[PDB]
Parts: C-alpha cells; structure tokens; sequence
RNA sequence: GGCAGGCUGGG
RNA sequence: UGCCCAUCACCUUCUUG
RNA sequence: CAUGGCUCUGCCAACGCUACGGCUUGGCGGGCUGGCCUUUCCUCAAUAGGUGGUCAGCCGGUUCUGUCCUGCUUCGGCGAACACGUUACACGGUUCGGCAAAACGUCGAUUACUGAAAAUGGAAAGGCGGGGCCGACUU
C-alpha cells in the first residue's frame, strides 16, 4: 500500500490484532498445555504480550510455546497481507483465498486457457530448512519499512542460519516469500504466465517442452544462487504425464488425488500419537520431513504441527 | 512475558475445564432457557453445571484424589441433569438434541477427567 | 503480610468485579450468584489460607482463583448481557494475575 | 448400583412436577425439597462412585430427608399439599428407591 | 433414634414453619436462612440417624443451637418484627423437646 | 460453644441492620453478607459442639470473612453500605467475639 | 491408498 | 471427481418466553 | 426471556402469624433486571463454504484395527496400489472473449523529493504483471 509498510508493530500489538493472533493462535490448540496455560488470564497474558511486543522486548522461548505462536499470529496478521499481496496471482500456497484447490484449478485451467503441450514440475530442496533466512530477510525487508516489526520478524524468525523453522505461521508467509522470488523470476523475469507455486513446486506449462526446459534451468540458477534452494524433484514432462501438483495429478482432463504418502504419513503420526511411541515418531517425521522437504508439504506440514503438536525439531 | 502463571498448573484440570467450558457453554444457554417455572431445577442444574468448574478446579489445584473422584460424581450429577433435564423437565428444557449435543461434551470432559483420575491413582 | 497483601490485592479483584457481578442480569442470575460467591468467597478460601500456612489451603486459594478466572470467560460468553465484556474480563484478568502472583509468591514461600 | 439412579429417577421424575407445584410461597422448602430430590441423585451418584458404606447412609439420609420432604410437604397446608396420595404415591417411589438402597447397603456391608 | 427426634423436630417445624413464613420480606435472607436451619435441621438429624459417628449428632445439635439462636436473633431483628418472643418461648420448648431427645441420643452413642 | 454465640449475637445485632440497610441492588451482596454474618453463628456453635480445632478454624475463617464483609460493605459495595463508623463499631464486636475465638483456640491446642 | 481381522448387512 | 453422509465455522428467521 | 425475582410498592382479600403496628401470603394492578430493556433472539430450523468418509448405485455402511506401501523406464512409456473408467469421463463457471486504463501487484523505491539525518516521511514517472476490468454465454 504505497510500498513502506513502516509501522506495523503499531497494528501486529493492536488489542484488536493480539486477539485476533489469539483466537487464531487456540484454534484448535485449544487442547494443549500452551493454549490452557495462556486462556488461564489470557487478555491479562495478551496485555503482557501486546506490551512485550509493542516495546520490542519480545523474546522467543526456544523451539513453539503458544505466546510464540500468537506472537507469530499477530505479526502473519499484518505482515502477511502485505507480503501476500506481492505473491503473484498464481502461487498457490499457504494465502487465503487462493488455497491448494484453487492452485489444482489455475493449473487445469492455465493447461486449458491456453491448452498448452508440456510442462515443468520443480519442487526447491528443503524448501525451510534451505531458506537463507537472510536473502529471505532481504524480501520480509524490502516490504516490512517498520524498524520493529522487523525486529519482531527478526525474533519470531532469526536473520542468520539457513533454515527458516518448518511449521511456523511465520514460515509459511515467509516461504511463501522466500519463494516469491521464484514466483517473480517466472512471472515477472522468463514471462512465464502460466505456472503455479505452491511453496517449493513451481509448474510451468509452457508449449516448447525446450522452453519449459529453459525455464527450469533459470529458475534452478536463480533459487539457487539468490535464494539457496536447490531444486531437484524436477520434470519436464509433456502435459499428459500430468502435473503432479498440490495431491492432484492435474491434466488437463480432471485430477486425481496423489497422497498414500501424506496418508501414509498421516496415518502413522497418529497410530505414534496412540501407541505411545511419540519418540520414534521423532524419527519418522524427521524422515518423512526429508522426503517432504522438496515437495510443497509445508501447509501439510502446519497442518501436521496443528492436528498433532509435534515439533519436528 | 511468560503467560501468568497459576500454582499447582495442572494440564487435566486446564483441559478438563476448559472443555468443560463446552458443556457449561452448551447448557448454560439451554439452563437459562428452562422457563421461570423449573426454575428451582434450572438453578440447581446451572449449580451443578457452573458449579463443576470449581470441583474441577478445586480438584486441578489441590492434587488429592479425592476432589477429582468428587468432579466426576459432579459430572455424574451433570449427567444427570442432562437426564433430568431433558426427561424429567416437563416442558421441554433440553431437547433431545441436546443431551445427545450435552453428553458428547460431558463424555469429552467425562474422559478427561477419566484420564486424570487414572494419571493421579498410579 | 501473605494473607494481608494477598486479601487486598484480591480486594482490587472484588472491587473491579463486584459492580460487573451486580450488573449481570437477573437472567443471568444463578452465573451471578455463584460469581459472587466465587468473587468474595475466594476471600475466605484466601482468609483460611494464612489462618493455616497450610500448602493446600493456598491451593485451593488458588482453585478459587482459577474458579474465579472461570468466572471471568463465562460472563464473558454469558449468552446475552455478557456481565464481563472482553475489556472487563482483560482487566479482571489482570487483577486476579495480580491476586494471582501474590498467591504464588505464597505457595513458594510455604514451600 | 445404577439402578438406584435410574430408580430414583422416578421419584424425581414424580415429586419434581409436584415440587415445581410447590408455591412460591413454600418456596424454601421447595428450593430445599428440591435440593433433596434431586441432590440425592448426586447422593446416590457419590455413593456408587465410592462404594463407601458412609456415602451410601448418607444417601438413605437423603432418602429419609426425602421420606421427610414428604411427610413435610404433605402438611404444608393450602391447597399445596403434596396430596397424600402424591406423599403415598411419591413415599411408593421412594421406598423402591429405599429397597435398592438397602440392599446396596447390604450389599457393602456383608 | 433418627425417627423419633425427626417426629419431635416436625413439631418445630410445623411450629417455626408458619412462623418463619411469617418472617418479613424485609428479614428475607433471615428468614430464608431460618428455614434453611429450620427444615434442614430435619437432614441433620436424619443423617445423625441413617448411620453412626456421634459427630454427626453433635452436628445435629450445632443445627439445633444455630435453630435456637435463630429464634433469639429472630425475635427482636428489627422493626419488622419477625418472631414474636412468645414464638421463641414456644418454638423454643418444641426445640427443647428435641433437643433432649438429641442429648439422650448423644448419650447413647457415647 | 455458648460464651462466644452470646458476643457474636452482638455483631449480627449490629451488621444485621447495616446488612439490611445495603440497597437492592446489592441485594446478593447483601444475601452473601448476611449469610456469612448469620451464618457464622452456625459456624461459632458447630465448634461448640463437636470441639475438634478443625471446626474452631473455621469460625475465625468467618469471622475473617465477616471482617472482610465488613471491608467490603465498606467501600467495595459501591454505596459503600457500611460507614466507615459502622466499620469500625462492627469491628469492635467482631473482635471481641474474635478474642473469645482467640482463647477458645488457644485452650483447644494446649 | 490397499489387504486382512473385526463389526454391521445381504436373500 | 458428482451423488451425498459425518463434521467445522458461518448466514440467518426462528421465537427460545 | 430482557430467569417461577424484588429487602416492591398501591390495592384488595385471607394460610396463617402477630410485639396489634403490622406482617405474611394470595390475588390484583403498577414500578423495577440495557434502547424505551426493540435489539442482543440463546433455542431450534435453515442457506452456502471447508474437513473427513463414502455412491460411481443391495452390497455395502462404519470406524476400530493389524499390517503394507509409495516407484519405474525399454525413454516412448508405465505405475501411484478396486473413490477403479484411481475422474456417476462431464463440468465447477478451472467459461469465452474484449481489455489491462484505473485500482491491484511488483519493480522502479524504503529511490526521486523533503529534511542534518529518512528519522517507523515520502512519492511518482515509467516499466512489468493480472490479481483487475468490460461484454458474451453460462454459472
């Protein structure tokens, strides 16, 4: 909105915000020891966290509690839409009104509005634990303009290392950034017009199956010098090997769901949770996190994080 | 910040009553419905039903079996009124719906006082 | 001390709530009643607490203060003529944290 | 025993419309023999969570505090009367919740 | 025995009763807790009878003291005058009646 | 016990026209006072009886809630029901009915 | 996702 | 995936007196 | 319901009780629990979206379970494990144009500019998008 963006702890530490992080934050945690810690005096604890943040002594506890994930509720309140507006049409991931399905049906559409003949599917590595939380930090920077929201970003998702942490909301609009550059070297450079992001796999129909091959070799250059993903899950199939993209193998012909691995997955998360095994659990999901780091599981992930309280890390 | 803290945090008596919130937030709009008449039986019910929060609580706080067995002959009572409610109550008070709305939130809070009183007697 | 300073750091609570309690419709009057009761009765539960520096009676002066936190979300959701609108209950909340850390500064210091 | 529950629901289920009948006017007693009616379902109910034989007079207590409600409500004079038959077909009630009671009681006991 | 001192203690009701009825609005807390130590009184004999402790008879005549004290404070609550002191003098021989039957019984016990 | 009900009659004498000069609208308050105020006299006499120190405790817990009543009805009942004299004079009797409670503790735990 | 064991039917 | 049932927030007019 | 309230009155009676004043209790008004206590309805019913399971139609329903598993390739392919034609094989408007001005986005830019300093000021021009727009036809 006019670019800048320069006060927003202002709006992320509104009552009005805090709360709205709040309700968001309990949904459905509403059965966890952070939620119930915090419900106890919780527009008491919303009035020490409003206050923390709107004085930048915000501190994150270590990897989240559940002040840590309102916190992040409260700024991805006010940071995400404003980061969320510069996602181009046609990344389909973690934003509202442009879920998963909607991406399922840009796709089929964009293979039938403009039929097309081939395609690319990427899928960046690690998409979180490979974000350069640092070239990240030069996109959540160049729309943030608020030396406090910045800070609080700078909390709730430190500028250093090279792993934004898989499961935040913060992540999620991050990466979803950290990825919009992929997004913007496709649709802004290469003019790509049709294609469609979901986190980490970017389609991109295209006509010249060479072409789409290009694309792919300068989106791999770029999200891998710029922004330190390294794509491989990638194909140049004709369209008509069908673009495995969100669950639904999307020809231009309907689109059936992929999953047995999510729902293998799925599954055996909650068979650990009931079995009483929650510690090789651990195990798996840091196995089924690797697997999953390529492809675009990372609303999967959070939902997995929202259904099950399970820190991979 | 760090949420304030209570002493004696239990989780079962922090879930236990905050899932109870449920019940009282279901029947407590269909306590205060019971007309004026039944309304000796509602006060009683909405004793019961508000007034499990704090055997809950009282049990939460002050780790002694004997509090948390004394919750779940209050759940019990809820129940009850549940019962009651609907049957006995004889304009309507609770519609069928409802105690089958009713039970499956006192179930919920009913297993996880069950849980509780488990974790506490090993 | 304790019992004194926790009593009238609760009667800020009572003080706060009191005038919300009274306003709670008749309706709504059995959830007032046993507010109340739950308000200035938490007053005793604090009263026979220092009257016995006993670890339990401190505990269930903290129940009461979570009963009384209780009472805050439900006249709050309280269907119609919500007594505590969410402003009262932050500002409730607070006082009864206040309430709250005294108590537990005394729980610490029986223990 | 569970079925003194769902025995005594039947007393409750007879004496609350007749205890809701009981006039503002006696309405301490009401409030009082309807904290008895159905308070003793709380009774019973702590009785069988316990299977202490304390709990288990204490609901023979509230059975006999109820026989009492009769008895008392019976001569509560005006037309509110529990209505003797009411006081015999509630006391009919209560005595079958009395009978579970008992061998309940025995039950334990032996 | 429970019985007996119940049979005695409805006398004081059926005596108190009518008059804590009469008990103004005004005393109305007063006299709903009147009622309250009145009948109310008749559990805590009951449940004095229904088992055995001696504590719990002992608690029966802790009913009965708050029952006589709640005719002495009743006689001469206000201007609305609640009970007559002739009330108290009355009530008071029917709730002496019970109380000795109270002491006997705590005596048996003991 | 017998002593101390006789002092504590002195402040329900007193606090029972100052509990029932407090306005409707604090009409629960007010129920709430008066039932601790008229109602510690149930705890005085219980003690009374049954002489185990559990039960004197817990009439100097009332009496604390009574002093807390006091304080309340001052100041929190918003028409700040009890004056600050009336405090004060409520305060006496509450005291000396608390230094009764004081010796009765003292001789129960020599 | 599927196979199997249940469980709930089949005419 | 379309035909629908669990089920979760809604959107109501409904009168719950 | 904005709860069989009211320590709440007026009236009128009479269970009764009276300290003979009353009170009580019942009518019977009225006042009273937030605009005027409408709203806010709490119900219930009910429209449209999600989430899981299922009908591609009398054998399935329904999860609890136990397990199992996520590739391959001949480079074309194939597979994704009977929701089985993994798709009632046909569209949701994932429709068609016409546009892309604006708003939107993005970049230009936290640049120009202002001001010592962009300091929680601050653009734009422009360029690039379609996310936006206008019809048609369908929804």
């Amino acid at each position: 909105m006019g670019k800048r963006h320069r006060n927003l702890i202002d709006q992320i530490t509104t009552w009005e915000n805090l709360l709205d992080a709040y309700r968001k934050t309990s949904h459905g945690k509403r059965r966890t020891w952070g939620y119930l810690e915090f419900k106890e005096y919780d527009l008491a604890n919303l009035l020490a966290l409003q206050a923390e943040l709107k004085a930048g002594n915000y501190e994150r506890g270590p990897y989240l509690e559940f002040k840590d994930r309102l916190v992040q509720h409260a700024l991805c309140n006010i940071v995400a839409p404003i980061f969320e507006a510069g996602l181009l049409p046609y990344t389909y991931a973690c934003r509202p009104d442009k879920g998963t399905h909607a991406g399922v049906c840009h796709v089929q559409a964009e293979l039938r509005r403009t039929r097309a003949t081939h395609f690319l599917k990427s899928d960046f590595s690690k998409f979180f634990p490979s974000i350069d939380r640092a070239a990240l930090y030069a996109m959540i920077d160049k729309k943030i303009h608020c030396a406090a929201t910045r800070r609080l970003l700078r909390v709730v998702l430190p500028d250093e290392g090279v792993g934004i942490p898989i499961g935040s909301l913060t992540s999620q609009l991050f990466a979803n950034v950290y990825g919009g550059a992929v997004d913007r070297l496709l649709h802004d450079e290469l003019k790509q017009r049709h294609w469609a992001r979901y986190m980490d796999d970017i389609v991109v129909l295209g006509d010249d199956p060479e072409e789409l091959r290009a694309v792919f070799y300068r989106l791999r250059d770029f999200a891998s010098e710029r922004l330190g993903l390294k794509i491989s899950h990638w194909q140049v199939a004709p369209v008509s090997r069908g673009i495995n993209f969100l669950g639904y193998r999307i020809w231009p012909t309907h689109k059936l769901l992929r999953k047995s691995s999510v729902k293998r997955a799925k599954r055996k998360v909650a068979n650990f949770i009931k079995h009483g095994e929650d510690e090789s659990l651990q195990r798996f999901l840091a196995s089924w996190s690797g697997h999953a780091q390529w492809a675009d599981t990372h609303n999967l992930f959070t939902w997995m994080e929202e259904q099950y309280g399970i820190a991979c890390h | 910040m760090e949420p304030i803290e209570e002493a004696t945090k239990c989780y079962d008596q922090m879930l236990i009553v905050e899932r109870y919130e449920r019940v009282i937030s279901y029947l407590y709009p269909i306590a205060q419905s019971i007309p004026r008449k039944h309304g000796v039986a509602r006060e009683m019910f909405l004793k019961c039903l508000l007034g499990q929060v704090e055997l809950f609580i009282v049990a939460g706080k002050s780790n002694q079996v004997s509090k948390l067995y004394a919750a779940d002959a209050g759940l019990a009572m809820l129940r009850f009124w549940l019962r009651f409610l609907a049957g006995i109550q004889k304009p309507h008070a609770m519609t069928p719906h409802q105690v089958e709305t009713a039970q499956v939130l006192i179930a919920e809070v009913g297993r996880i006082l069950g849980s509780w009183i488990a974790r506490v007697n090993r």
